[PDB]
């Protein structure tokens, strides 16, 4: 059990007071502006204050203290390097004269230059908060694209594969774009067939993960980069499994147009529970006119926000970017260097298939099994659910991978491990994925137990949803 | 250096097992002509080295601490003991809460920031988070445009211009028209509102500091059977009537001025309250109360259909990360400052700014911009370019007078005060700025 | 069950790598000085360490996350802002030119000067590192006092109360002094009759605590000092209980002719699972020449560190003192000032006071009830072992308060819940403490259950000791 | 400001409760002529005033990163890693854990301390640790004359000056007698070891940063029946043969070279390690392993007849509070390097020195002391008084010779190097040097 923050409230108690002198507010405030009635913020001291919070991350586990191994997310280490580098930028203003903010406007210049390095991009812009942001702003700047070209009109639809993102196709919709889905292969690739078959002047682009979420490489992405280029779409790349071949191939020379990349994921940016995170897009030539503003520009001056760009798709969200992640990012890069970095590619993909060899000797199945890279998805025998053996996981102490995607593989097993994992840790979860296949039903059906809170009633949280401690309305 | 646990014979051992000859084999699939790239990248770095490379560049900037910068972020109090409870590693390293039974930390104080948002805002409901104000504000735009059906948009030109960009970007991609409501003597006239208009937007305080009677325009909005969307910065909330008491029905707004580090413009969050009625259209996650097998009280995400892994295609939205960590500081700091302590920030930040407004007025050709009444905020006409007097004020050692866009009139600059400004530090600039001058 | 960071081991593994460039040993150092056997430490990779001990963390329990009414301890919240504040003066080495360490002398001499008010003191030493080290420098101090008056030969017992800390007595051993215990009275007082029977010029120093270890104050320490003072021997103040009394009495105004203070008790400096501390030693100018060096003095040139004091008793530690403790402290009583500390002592006594009226009225008993200050001794009823309701407290979520100490209450409950605890923490602690009563014998006696480890076997422990994980020797 | 909890109500019904009618009535019974004492105390001020002074305070001094000053405490490396270890809330805020059940994480990492610290001096056991070196010698010598049951000690003048300082305050008080043994060239010769000497101590690296041949000196002091006590720093043994392996009886020394701020002198930690065979002398806390009522693993403090709660005036030392933390984070370091990554710090260091050593010589007038082999730290005779070179280099920016004191020679200034030198860092110095010469 545990006391909601409210709960834990004692009226006109006092928490922390940063103020010596308050003023009076009808001296400063005309009244009809006040607030009467005061908000129901808790009423609390520091020291509860403390407790709670610490009480509560008692309650989280995360990878500091559980291996994640989440395809999708690439839950790897997160540096504490990183948040003393971050808080060495805390205290920056986005408009204060930028020649006080070389330092700041030069990191993330450079980390443009490396990540344009690492995805063969010639432009790119730091300024998207997320992946699915970043996503809104390729599609938005392809838009731009096909507009700026006299087909805004016979361009309407955005191409995915059945094994996408849920994000992809979301984003078509917010772009004003129509969707069509394209079904994979036998082995969970690309069809060629049924892409050469949706490809036309209709179409703006076509969305792809390389490797895809089968955690397979698309060995024909030069083949679907030509047969887009001659039908004039513009190739995007969903840049989540970058983690995979980081240093050893580059988006941009199979032909992609436009990328965006998730720091929160591939670049140790930490998770935070949701977030936050930073998803920059890069883009080759003849899409860097439509880049959201601002760009970082290397004058001879210095460094400088370039706003002078008439064909930009404008803004996409409040001053830069998420610096500070910015700085993570940065401070990554600049330790592990092009071999560090491939070395974790390398070992992220080792690590995958090393799992994916002890799953398989447990019992468990593989329907698209090719070259596993750093990912990679698996089913359980027949039989028993996903659902499952993801709660039976979490009984023996471990976290469950990504479950029931990509959504076409039923029970979906998707495991991403990381390069930062150990060979030991890969041995334990596998034996404990083993052990859960020998446990009777109801046990597993029934499970967690020891956790700090068991099933929860989802159909309740629906039909009569609880969303604040004063739930009004 | 590297993060990578793997001995050699580690190494050995599994590539033997999957079948590879060497780590390079693990990409001999992949089409030769991808692969060996030119990739160009400094040296790696030890740790301290890579510090020091940091160090050298912060030592670059002139931090901005107690700057009198505004424009939507400002130098406020960073509490400790706020970074130190989010520095926790749990909260830190832990990825969107999936699997309650072990997430109930993330959960139960996502949920609490929920209510305190809601709170804030004088409305019932709020999300999980929005990456930031901005883009907030155009995903509870398009909330009340996907609520009324209606696809006209009007803003007042009182929100911030930056808001006022993504907002269009947004708007315009899904087809919306958006009109902008000019300000008139620093505040906007409550405008005509026709049936073919969704939503009517204004923030208060305004982009120049300005207060804003909200009331009529929630009228208006309803009048017309349009939605009426407040921006509002959440710590003026502490001590102004929220917009959920004028019968606003979606606010929004950026988390930055809740004790965050201005980190040269981010991570921050931003918020996004509504009625509980509106729900089915709101975008991002949501955390419900609920109860396990055993009856203990727990918490989890719910109403998933309104996200991308069920809707996709129809999703309200497509984001997936939001601004969690950030969001949970934000609570943080509502729960250590609570009611009275919150509105005692606010209202030792108006009185700073007041005060400094007034040192102001006496500079030889200064002249006032913002109407009164204003917030902690307030624009100035200046007698010299006001980019010129920033950089001047900046080879002074002070940080402030925050450029604003001619489209509000010419020579025009923002200075905002914190509760962390002293007398002292007022007079200083007031020098500074008449040196300049 | 937990690993051992040993058994997390594996050959060859690296960890943090913080030199690019590794010279060889050869090149550097004579073959004969060169170590053949590398020390068996942990060879574990940065994540690991990160699991291992964040997973250690969180089986353990500490003011931050739990209710710590120890007796002698003062747990009282360790303000964060206090870790900012320390972490300010990291980068500073102490045989820096102290012209570029103004900012920190400064800091030493200023906090001086606020705990001299704060006791009634003269002359203060930051230097001592802990409460017992403090007593030793102050024990040393009235020893040169006594020799140089000639009387060294015949001074040569120290008196402390029967109710005293162990480090007392310890600490006249480590000083070369014999050690006679007086009887407390009746009420828990000095025995005014048997101090009296003691006095004498054999007499070096009598030690006491103000309040006493039964949390009751001294009413007759005028008295006390009175006596003292008239046969010679010198009043020493054990300042563990400060908290009870700071802004509202001084020691020094009591009679006493040094002090030593805990830092780490009174003034918040984190206990950090046993340590590190400070304990600064203030003195009566009468005993000011005999004090250790160095001495924070502000000359005309600036603040320096004074070392000319002919008759100091020389050095105890090295350096000047645990300065970031100090850092900490003064933080404290800059944020709190004289109202803020007055406002603490009397909290902190109306805490202890309330608390044990609500024990009391569970059954508890007082063997010495006066009016309580900052902390009180209980004794279970009869039948009931401190030991096992201890036991029975954490199994409840509770952390125990101090047991068996003094040594003049049987199943002693030392109970200080400090200032910075609420009411409603009080009452649901002394419920639990109810509650335990009404528990069968066989369940107390055989609690813990739910914690990381129950009971532990402490005759085996002590008959076959395993003191480290490779046991040599 | 302040942190207790209390609402006027409360305080109100607590005072009922407790009978007292105010706050004050609380201190009724205290002699009123100590009452309302005068004491004069700065005013309160808000956390972020607190900061702001110490700010303040902090911009008045030159850091010390990348010093290449000596004695005892340098410049390394302070892992972030470490440090965010031991911030955690529970290592932090816990006390001495006196209830194992709810405290095995603070006694398994007090028992993998100890087993580190052992391995790394060469030795069998160690207790959980002392409060600097200083205090760590003068305990384990006093440990070797109460096991000897002598009370003479020879003790190398090559000891660090405030070591020997502390170790005669500790010795004399008991009446022990304590001979000092010169430096001659820089090291120290073989003494004659009588019956009546209990402890011979020596310190490798000494003093003036020369390795000594600690072999001859272990068996002259076994031979007479005496215990053999070194000095060593923790780094150093990353490389360096331990004195466990020359045969020492027991082994103390300052942790701060383990990753730990140098923060101006304290806190830090000292170790004392020594043979299983003499543990019923060991002064301080111990943790061993055990079980549990079930049989699980567990970890608790033991021996504690050796103790001030349970000896009392028969207690090996009065020490209660310890120096844990610290200690921790020595733990902490020691494993995040591991044997190899320590041995490579260790020689960075080294190699750092040597390059030093030899630029320095360069400098007209500037003549070496210390002889070859030395460690990090090496002594040099220059042609002005150390102290007036170090006041110069700090006018310029450096922070580097550390004054010898004369009864070693006269015009002897130290400097060390760490793994955070780089080749320019050390030309940079050599320049300055060159110019206040
Ligand atoms: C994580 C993910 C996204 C979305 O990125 P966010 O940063 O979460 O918005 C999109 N596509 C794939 C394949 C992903 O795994
Ligand atoms: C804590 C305590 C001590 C010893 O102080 P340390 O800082 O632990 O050395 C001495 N006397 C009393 C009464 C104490 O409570």
């Amino acid at each position: 059990s545990f006391p909601l923050i409210f709960e834990r409230s004692r009226k006109g108690r006092r928490g922390l007071k940063l103020v010596k002198a308050v003023p009076k507010a009808e001296d400063l405030i005309p009244k009809e502006h006040l607030r009467e009635v005061p908000p129901r913020l808790p009423e609390v001291d520091e020291l509860t204050l403390v407790r709670h919070y610490t009480g509560l991350s008692r309650r989280q586990v995360g990878v500091d203290t559980t291996f994640y191994p989440l395809g999708s997310c690439t839950m790897k280490y997160n540096p504490k390097l990183h948040e003393e580098a971050a808080r060495l930028f805390a205290d920056l203003h986005p408009y204060q004269d930028p020649r006080t903010a070389q330092g700041a406007l030069r990191l993330m210049w450079e980390l443009g230059e490396y990540l344009k390095a690492l995805t063969g991009m010639d432009a790119i812009t730091l300024e998207p908060a997320a992946g699915a942001h970043g996503e809104l702003t390729g599609i938005l700047i392809i838009r731009a694209y096909h507009e700026d070209r006299g087909e805004g009109r016979t361009r309407r639809v955005v191409l995915v594969p059945d094994s996408a993102h849920g994000s992809n196709p979301a984003t078509a919709s917010m772009a004003g774009y129509q969707v069509r889905e394209i079904p994979s292969g036998p082995e969970g690739e690309v069809d060629l067939e049924a892409l050469k078959r949706e490809l036309g002047p209709h179409v703006a682009a076509l969305m792809l993960t390389n490797p895809n979420t089968l955690g397979l490489f698309e060995r024909r992405i030069l083949e679907i980069s030509r047969l887009c280029k001659e039908a004039g779409v513009q190739l995007y790349y969903d840049g989540a499994n970058l983690n995979a071949i980081m240093g050893w191939a580059r988006p941009g020379d199979m032909g992609f147009d436009v990328v965006h990349l998730n720091l929160h994921k591939t670049f140790t940016v930490p998770h935070g529970g949701g977030g936050p995170g930073s998803g920059p897009v890069g883009v080759k030539a003849h899409l860097a006119p439509y880049l959201p503003v601002p760009l970082v520009e290397r004058g001879e001056e210095g460094f400088y926000l370039d706003f002078d760009r008439p064909k930009s798709i404008g803004r996409v969200r409040s001053f830069y970017g998420n610096f500070l992640a910015l700085v993570r990012a940065w401070a990554y890069i600049r330790t592990l260097g092009l071999e560090g970095l491939k070395k974790a590619a390398a070992l992220a993909v080792l690590n995958a298939r090393y799992l994916k060899e002890l799953l398989k000797e447990k019992g468990y199945r593989v329907p698209y099994d090719g070259p596993s890279m750093h990912e990679f998805v698996a089913q359980p025998p027949e039989g028993f659910r996903a659902l499952d053996l993801a709660k039976g996981l979490l009984e023996l102490g471990f976290h469950p991978p990504t479950v029931y995607f990509p959504l076409i593989v039923k029970e979906a097993l998707m495991v991403e491990p990381t390069e930062t994992e150990a060979k030991e840790t890969l041995e334990a979860f596998a034996e404990a994925m083993g052990a859960l296949l020998k446990k009777p039903k109801e046990w597993l059906e029934n499970a967690p137990y020891s956790t700090p809170v068991r099933r929860l009633d989802e159909l309740r949280a629906n039909k009569h949803p609880k969303l604040t401690y004063f739930d009004e309305g | 250096m590297d993060y990578t646990p793997h001995t050699e014979e580690e190494i050995r051992e599994m590539l033997r097992r999957v079948g590879a000859a060497s780590l390079e084999d693990l990409f001999a699939h992949l089409p030769k002509e991808i692969l060996s790239p030119p990739i160009d990248l400094p040296e790696p770095l030890p740790e301290w080295k890579v510090l020091e490379e940091l160090r050298r560049l912060a030592a670059q900037n002139l931090p901005a601490h107690k700057a009198f910068l505004g424009g939507g972020v400002r130098s406020h109090h960073v509490p400790p003991v706020v970074q130190a409870l989010a520095a926790r590693g749990e909260f830190l390293t832990a990825y969107t809460p999936y699997q309650p039974e072990v997430s109930q930390g993330v959960l139960q104080a996502t949920f609490e920031y929920q209510t305190m948002i809601a709170e804030l805002a004088g409305l019932e409901i709020a999300n999980a988070s929005m990456y930031d104000g901005a883009t907030a504000l155009a995903e509870g735009v398009l909330l009340a445009l996907r609520e009324t059906g209606r696809m006209g948009v009007l803003v007042s030109q009182g929100v911030h211009p930056e808001y006022r960009a993504v907002l269009r970007a947004y708007l315009e991609a899904v087809g919306a028209k958006l009109l902008t409501l000019p300000l008139e003597g620093g505040r906007t006239p409550l405008p005509e509102v026709g049936e073919e208009v969704g939503a009517v937007v204004v923030q208060n305080p305004n982009f120049l500091g300005a207060l804003e009677d909200l009331g009529p325009f929630a009228e208006a909005a309803h009048g017309a059977g349009a939605l009426f969307v407040a921006v509002a910065d959440p710590l003026s909330l502490g001590v102004l009537k929220p917009p959920g008491a004028y019968g606003a029905d979606i606010a929004v707004g950026d988390g930055q001025s809740l004790g965050l580090p201005m980190g040269f413009g981010g991570p921050h969050f931003g918020f996004l309250a509504t009625k509980k009625a509106f729900v089915r259209q709101l975008p991002g996650r949501l955390v419900s109360e609920t109860v396990d097998v055993e009856g203990r009280r727990g918490f989890i995400l719910t109403l998933q259909a309104r996200e991308q892994y069920i809707r996709r295609a129809k999703a309200k939205s497509n984001i997936t990360t939001n601004a969690q960590l950030t969001a949970l500081m934000g609570a943080m700091y509502l729960a250590a400052l609570g009611p009275e302590g919150l509105r005692e920030v606010a209202l030792k930040s108006v009185e700073m700014a007041h005060k400094l407004h007034a040192l102001l007025l006496e500079v030889p050709g200064v002249r006032p911009f913002t109407p009164k009444p204003f917030f902690n905020e307030f624009a100035l006409a200046l007698p010299k370019d006001p980019e010129a007097v920033r950089r001047a004020l900046a080879e002074r050692g002070f940080h402030g007078a925050t450029p604003v866009p001619r489209e509000y009139g010419e020579n025009l600059a923002l200075f905002a005060a914190t509760e962390l400004h002293e007398e002292e530090d007022l007079l200083a600039l007031r020098e500074a700025l008449k040196e300049v001058l």
